[PDB]
């Protein structure tokens, strides 16, 4: 069940349709902000439409953030449950290292990382020990503890 | 633009004739002729015995459902909620389509009362709609409102114009 749900959410993240939608909304926001920067009810309507674009973009990004949370959480739960799916460690690792800045990913990982057997990560020490740094971030406090 | 795209669509529909399944069903599109004279004028072929989809649908909606909203009332209710969040837009749209029922099935019952002719013409409608739907997806065709779609009331098929 957990692998099913994690693979679903992952596929919903790397969807070409949704990525093109996010890119289109981003270019729209950028161009509308530039147009507002030109003029500074013309300004009134322009900034009203800019605000509507902002609301749409917040909605889309919140959807993507929820998908990211569910993906990481269910990968970690699936690794801790059975041995059927063990290349989920490589996929979880790629997904977590891409999002080392987004603190939502780090909160989910902090919550669920201590229940996975460390034998699932044992063969990925070339990639884990290459990202070690002393920065006092949460990502580093999780990575150093996992390597330890 | 319209003439170039009409030519492109005609060429792809000619490609459709080389395959057993689309040729067996005569899947293709109906063409017309655009002739640009200058950068500001042209001659467009008026397709013979069609009727625009909107000109049939807006009178029929009030002829068959006198208690429903008019078409202009639905248009205005949808246009007023255009600068609002998506939740309010979807709620207004559901509210409007709960008081607006389709009437297209009568186009065939009032132009073809013979069941043999009726069945053949409704099949023509469905097939030409399917072909133009796939072909216009593949080529990104847009601007598909009710004034660009004509209903041929002799053969039952749809004609798409203004393909720019
Ligand atoms: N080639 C055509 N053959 C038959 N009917 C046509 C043809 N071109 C347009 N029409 C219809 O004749 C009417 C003339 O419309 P037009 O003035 O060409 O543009 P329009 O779509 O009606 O108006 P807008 O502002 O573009 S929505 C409309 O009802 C069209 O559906
Ligand atoms: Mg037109």
């Amino acid at each position: 069940v957990f692998h099913q749900f994690a693979v679903f959410c992952d596929e919903q993240l790397q969807n070409p349709d949704s990525l093109e939608d996010l890119a289109r909304l981003q270019n729209l926001k950028k161009g509308k902000d530039e147009e507002v920067a030109q003029l500074k009810s013309h300004l009134a309507k322009a900034k009203q439409w800019q605000e509507l674009d902002q609301q749409e973009l917040r909605r889309v990004e919140q959807t993507r953030s929820e998908f990211l949370k569910l993906c990481i959480e269910n990968y970690l739960l699936s690794l801790a449950a059975s041995d059927e799916h063990d290349n989920d460690a490589l996929r979880f690792m790629a997904l977590w290292l891409e999002k080392s800045e987004e603190e939502v990913a780090n909160e989910v990982v902090k919550k669920w990382i201590n229940k996975v057997p460390t034998r699932k990560f044992a063969l990925l020490m070339n990639q884990l020990s290459s990202r070690l740094q002393d920065h006092n971030t949460l990502f580093q406090k999780l990575l150093i503890d996992l390597v330890y | 633009q319209d003439a170039i795209m009409e030519q492109v669509f005609a060429a792809v529909s000619e490609l459709l004739k080389l395959h057993r399944e689309t040729r067996q069903r005569n899947l293709g599109i109906r063409t017309y002729k655009v002739l640009p004279l200058t950068s500001s004028s042209g001659l467009i072929e008026f397709v013979s015995n069609t009727i625009p989809l909107h000109e049939y649908l807006m009178p029929a909606h009030e002829r068959y459902y006198p208690k429903d909203l008019k078409g202009s009332q639905c248009r205005k209710e949808i246009a007023n909620a255009q600068t609002k969040n998506t939740e309010t837009r979807i709620a207004v749209y559901r509210r409007v389509t709960e008081r607006f029922h389709p009437v297209m099935r009568y186009f065939f019952m009032e132009y073809f009362p013979d069941p043999d002719e009726w069945f053949q013409k409704r099949t023509n409608y469905t097939r030409t709609t399917a072909a133009i739907s796939m072909l216009g997806h593949v080529l990104g065709l847009g601007d598909r409102h009710g004034h660009n779609i004509l209903l041929d009331h002799k053969t039952g098929e749809v004609v798409h114009i203004d393909l720019g």
